[PDB]
């Protein structure tokens, strides 16, 4: 249900007067495909203007560990800053990338939670224990790799991290500020 | 125009510039105060 | 199995058991034990314990059928449920023989069907769907005493009964109080 | 199994159950009855309870030649259903021993079946649909004593009786009422 | 597979299908099984057809194998309703309610290909309706109903006695085009006309 | 399939389908069944269509087998709020909802086709829904909140008390038009018009 | 079977096993064990073991008519669960002779069901569910010796028991301790 | 069926001409995607004019409540206050965003339905019970939140919205409008 | 996939596949299998080519399994009633209903390439229709009219008794390009006219 | 995903429009239409230039694969087959049916030839099942028939080279008779 403009000439959906005003939206689980769009998206408003500040919306369940390095790596390299917006959700991998966001642009809505845990595998991987061994040391350094990356945007250990995220810690959006994953939690600017 | 005819299992379809007429020249884009001023057709 | 053999012990006492829905599968055996029963002893009655939530009504026909014509007299007893084809079978025993355990519950409610095929195959299903409820309206009006259109109003969407109910009704014949 | 035991201290009363739809299984265990009770016995008669909505035609006329061919007499009830094969069967009785139980119901009809395949096979098979209805319009107006356009006039959809009905038509030669 | 270009002329995305192109000279397709989707789509383009042109005969045609009776007295009373007389042209079949949409059409211009069928049969309730023998009356009340009013279009477009229609569409009755005319659900069996 | 026309209005070569051209003649159509995606549209249509002119009358075909009672009230409360008069036409079945949409249209106003039918039904919840036996006292005591106020409703249009709506739509009530006129869920049967 | 076998072992030292859901065809098969067992000896008592996750109304119902109808008494025993049907049946135990075994959980809650069909059809079934809830809580009212309003309250949702505090409420009369 | 209407080059359906009249349509549950889409419309119609209000139709069974707290937060967060009007029902999710708008401007056509209830789980949530501990914390934190959020909108206690959310509070027009929910039982405007 | 080149048009821009560049040089594509909306769309194909010019001759392109008979005798129907002539061209395969179109072009102008299949055999039921025996009768009397209409419309055009026609066609009669000149169906095995 | 860049139009366009028919689907009465349609429009267009088919495709359905063969046969042009990853089955028939010469692959292409199958079972009494299986046998000497002509070896050396799957690479193509060269990289560096 999306109120789109059409018309040879450009369509002008609200998604469009989104990333006009330089806002990638992420609101659908970090699958690849999703993080195709991300990353397609960061450094094409890098290429518009490289100093003006990507704003990054999440309303994301989360998903992929390699999608979600994916876009982790673009917002990283990008010469803009990257402001991550929480808005309802932040689950999974998508509380990494709220993270991700340039330090003092890190926001969420007062009602957003932010959810952290360890990687799982989706489903049951089959093979025999050498390849199991490898499917296990992969899954440990996601975990790793995910604990590091929150200790350089939270400020915390990363052994403070893997305590934390040892089972499903959902933060609410002044959690998640106290934590370190946002650092504003957004008042609201309603005129009433 | 000159080949317009009836279309599909009822109308008969039996009913290059020296055919031309202004019925022609306004789907062209002349408008038909345009083509009035030009009663001459040479081909 | 042991469910067979505790049948089969109560069978031998002349107890048998409408637990399922009345599909011809449970009806025949049904009618079989009746059938065993009564060629056994022709004096000694039948106890029909009834757990049924109803089922075919051809089936059940086969039943009371099988019921009317056996020589000795079937003492039914409402057990849990006696809902659509188990009511009519419960209220199908020999009267003065008709029982209802104090918290089972009856359910009496005019047949369920589905029409389908061609317009005329419908017209003649129809036509029977008429022929059904009224025998099986009449039956349950002959049962319970009631009028015929006092089962028909009260047959027309579900009715419940609890045992007293089903007593002052006319569904079993004694609420057994031991 | 118990329904099974009640079944074999049936057969031992020689009383055997049509109480499915007459399909090659339920044919063959009724062939192999009918060929037990007349090598046991060749002169009492088997009772042939009949709870069926019908099935195929083969597998009836299986019974029905086994039927015939038993040098005892097979006396048919309609118990509840005698639907298709069923009233066939019920109609294809020992005459003077086909009876009704006073609540089953006859459904006498064509014969349905499929087309299928090529049209030189639907062909086929349309030349031995022909075959097969006249075949059973002819026992059946055999059976009832009906005259066979009669039986085709009636069988063209589903023609329901009662026991009463079943009685005038001549499916049936009594009405059980014990 | 449908060929059709997209002009565009920064004006529009606009398609062209052979299918506007009939639409264009006045013929409505109805060349799937008459359902709702289809019925509305039908009734939509004899409102559009009558108000562009209310004295130019819409052409209908009919490659259909027929479908629900609400959809299909939907579709008829739309034909009939309209100004424009309605030629009716069966392509291949008229099956069920298709063919009664068939002889809908203006007598005298009920057209059928030479070898296209029409079926006429009596309704029928595609599965199983299931409930109460209370619901079970009504239902086979309301496919009486259908029967009837099925019957007496049928009658009045053919001219037949609606007992007629009774004991001929008792079973499936395909009428070829020829077969059709003497029925009276077509007026003209459409004779070829190529130039060899 | 839709076949889609062009218009040469004010400006000419404008691509149009005929729903677009029925929206253009302010007649909404209700023609998939009520639920909610279908409501939000006719709803939309209704709030445009006041705003382009408030005047003017919407007309509202139908042709819907009904649906969710939610749905339902969405359509009634916009038909009943906008400025314009609804006027009603029944294309084929108002069944359920639909005939409850039908008889909400402005008296005076409300059709249907000759051979289109109207079939009026209590609420009836669509599957089993589970739950502890207070979650079904309230899902019991709401579709009792829905029956009432369908029957309220067809009881503000129809003219008949509620009570007597409560009698009818015990089972399936199938009124054809004619029925439906006398019954007053409509009160025109739109004679057909065409010239011969 | 093996199953059968040592069930068939208990069921001569009248120990009776309620071990799955309470459907009818548990059921079934438990009031025919009660049946059989009264028939046996009428003054020796049932043990009956309780592991059930609960189950059908009517056919819980039909056990504990079952059981108060034999003349002898009922011992029920919480054996791991009672939860819905499975505590009523446990609490409808012969008092004195209700036990739970230490480590058995009793869950009370009120019945579950579903409605359906019509708005005539949901009134009628609200107003059975209304009945049905109310004799199920005016029973584990008696059974527990609770009043009826604390079994309402506390069965609003899901209310678990430890034994121990399934003994001070009144589902079981003693904690075996052995 | 939607149809549409050319205005000028551009072809807008009634959705558009909603929008474009400041009006967000909520016409289908509160998942990701139908927040994701209200809260782009939310920003857009804002940044067209924070003064002139937003007017948000609620036709809906409700839904997920990260979804709805995301929607609910960005209509608290934009500066024009939002008009809420319930169109047949708003249930769950949709009838706190119906409780969501502006007070004074949360408006019900007469016989819509304002269905309040408790946050669920669809289906069941597997795990460790220490998983389940943090799932139901989690529900819970949901339950208290939203009976927060109503408490904020209806003016009402959060207990008493605890003990109303037991069951489905279902309410009619005017019974929301005595409830707080909505603040106008909209009336007819015919004419005739 | 398949790809939709821009030509520019009067019309701002034209878009158009290679189905509408060679539906321009009066080229249809019966590559689908013969269903309704396969016959549907070829008919509609066949009416807009003969209103463009009626005299330039129309080439069908068949490479198609066949399918339904009432959908082939819709395509025969109108390839026969079209005032152009129809030039069918067979690539890969015929079969069926296929090559009855195929056997359906202007004589003289019925082509194959020379490793195109052309497979002939009788109507058959796909699926079993079901029914009382009074329904398939009628079932079985339709498909022996569909059969001797189909060997009636294959003596027509290859020349051959219809009864030679019912021996060939008792199975699977699978005719090769040359095969196929010999039996009637084509009249000349299309030779490549490829320039080196 | 395929990015367009449009009045320079995706990709496909961009090949058509340079006149290379690309078969990258597996071969079914869908692509051999598509092929077909393609082929006559790049013959129309003009008859004299060269087409360029690619082929990325695991074959497929006999009749529709000579539905592609006749047609790529029949137009005027000069049809150019390079191979891009495999041609598999019917795909490598279309592979070798290219004009003499401009049959290339490259160099880490697969080409797989392998007699027709039917794919399932085809039910049947046994008249219907010899009218199949003489068909089948039609199917497998016209495609050694067709693969003698073009890769210059006799149809019963293709006979026992399609007994099992006979793989070629690039370079076995090239000395089989499928392609007439193995493509070079062109790249600068
Ligand atoms: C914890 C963060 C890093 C990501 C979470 N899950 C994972 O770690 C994901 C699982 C997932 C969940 C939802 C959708 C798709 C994939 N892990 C992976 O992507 C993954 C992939 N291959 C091997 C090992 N892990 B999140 O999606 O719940
Ligand atoms: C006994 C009557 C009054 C009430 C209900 N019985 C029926 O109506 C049963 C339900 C049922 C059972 C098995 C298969 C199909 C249908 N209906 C019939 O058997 C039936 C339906 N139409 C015609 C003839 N018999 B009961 O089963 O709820
Ligand atoms: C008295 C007559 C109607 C007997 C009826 N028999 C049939 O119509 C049965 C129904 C059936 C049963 C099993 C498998 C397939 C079909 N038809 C046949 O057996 C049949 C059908 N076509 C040709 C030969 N036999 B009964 O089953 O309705
Ligand atoms: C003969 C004419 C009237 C129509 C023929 N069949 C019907 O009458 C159709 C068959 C059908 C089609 C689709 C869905 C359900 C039922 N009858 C109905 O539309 C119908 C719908 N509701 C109740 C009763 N009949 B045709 O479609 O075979
Ligand atoms: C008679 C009028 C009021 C509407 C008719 N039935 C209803 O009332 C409808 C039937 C329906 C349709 C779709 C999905 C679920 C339920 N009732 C409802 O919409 C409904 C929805 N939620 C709870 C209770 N009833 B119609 O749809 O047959
Ligand atoms: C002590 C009470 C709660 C007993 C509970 N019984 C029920 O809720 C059971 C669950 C069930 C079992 C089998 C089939 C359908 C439903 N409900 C009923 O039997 C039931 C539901 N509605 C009306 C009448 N009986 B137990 O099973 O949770
Ligand atoms: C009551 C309001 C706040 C929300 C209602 N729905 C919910 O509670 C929904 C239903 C739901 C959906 C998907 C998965 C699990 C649960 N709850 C949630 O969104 C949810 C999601 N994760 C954990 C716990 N609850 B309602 O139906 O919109
Ligand atoms: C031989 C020619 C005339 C037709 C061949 N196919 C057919 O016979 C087709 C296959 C088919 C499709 C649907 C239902 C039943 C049968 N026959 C029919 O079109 C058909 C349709 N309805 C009834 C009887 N036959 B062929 O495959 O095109
Ligand atoms: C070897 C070459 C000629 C073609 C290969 N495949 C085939 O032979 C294909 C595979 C297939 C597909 C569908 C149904 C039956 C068989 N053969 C056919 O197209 C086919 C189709 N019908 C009858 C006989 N052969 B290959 O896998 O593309």
């Amino acid at each position: 249900i999306l109120p789109s403009f059409i018309e040879g000439v450009k369509e002008s959906n609200p998604y469009n007067k989104l990333f006009e005003e330089r806002i990638i939206f992420l609101g659908v689980q970090v699958d690849d495909a999703s993080a195709n769009d991300i990353m397609a998206q960061l450094l094409v408003l890098e290429s518009l203007d490289p100093d003006r500040d990507i704003t990054m919306y999440i309303n994301s369940p989360g998903g992929g560990f390699t999608s979600l390095m994916a876009i982790y790596d673009t917002m990283q390299y990008v010469r803009a800053d990257i402001q991550t917006v929480c808005l309802g959700q932040a689950a999974s991998a998508a509380a990494v990338l709220l993270a991700a966001g340039t330090p003092g642009k890190r926001m969420a809505l007062p009602n957003a939670r932010v959810l952290i845990h360890q990687p799982s595998l989706s489903g049951v991987i089959q093979g025999q224990f050498s390849d199991l061994e490898i499917q296990a040391a992969e899954i440990e350094r996601m975990r790793t790799l995910m604990e590091t990356t929150l200790a350089r945007h939270t400020g915390k250990d990363a052994g403070v991290i893997r305590k934390d995220t040892d089972r499903d810690k959902i933060l609410t959006a002044e959690e998640a500020k106290d934590y370190g994953i946002i650092d504003t939690v957004l008042e609201y600017r309603k005129l009433s | 125009r000159v080949g317009k005819r009836g279309l599909g299992f009822g109308a008969e379809v039996r009913s290059h510039f020296a055919d031309v007429m202004p019925e022609d020249l306004i789907k062209f884009g002349l408008i038909p105060e345009f083509i009035g001023r030009l009663p001459v057709v040479a081909s | 199995s042991l469910t067979d053999s505790v049948y089969e012990r109560l069978l031998s006492e002349r107890i048998i058991f409408l637990g399922s829905e009345v599909n011809d599968e449970i009806a025949n055996r049904l009618c079989a034990q009746i059938l065993l029963l009564a060629a056994e002893d022709a004096s000694k009655d039948i106890s029909l314990y009834i757990n049924s939530p109803g089922g075919s009504i051809s089936a059940g026909m086969a039943i009371y059928d099988t019921m009317v014509l056996a020589p000795c007299d079937i003492a039914t007893y409402a057990m849990g449920m006696a809902a659509s084809m188990g009511e009519f079978l419960l209220a199908a025993g020999t009267k003065g023989k008709r029982y209802a355990l104090p918290h089972a519950r009856i359910l009496m409610h005019q047949p369920l069907g589905g029409v389908t095929g061609s317009a005329a195959d419908i017209a003649i299903q129809a036509e029977q769907f008429a022929v059904i409820k009224k025998e099986m309206f009449r039956l349950n009006a002959e049962f319970t005493g009631q009028p015929i259109e006092r089962i028909e109003a009260d047959s027309d969407r579900d009715r419940w009964f609890t045992a007293a109910e089903a007593l002052e009704y006319g569904f079993v014949d004694h609420i057994i109080t031991r």
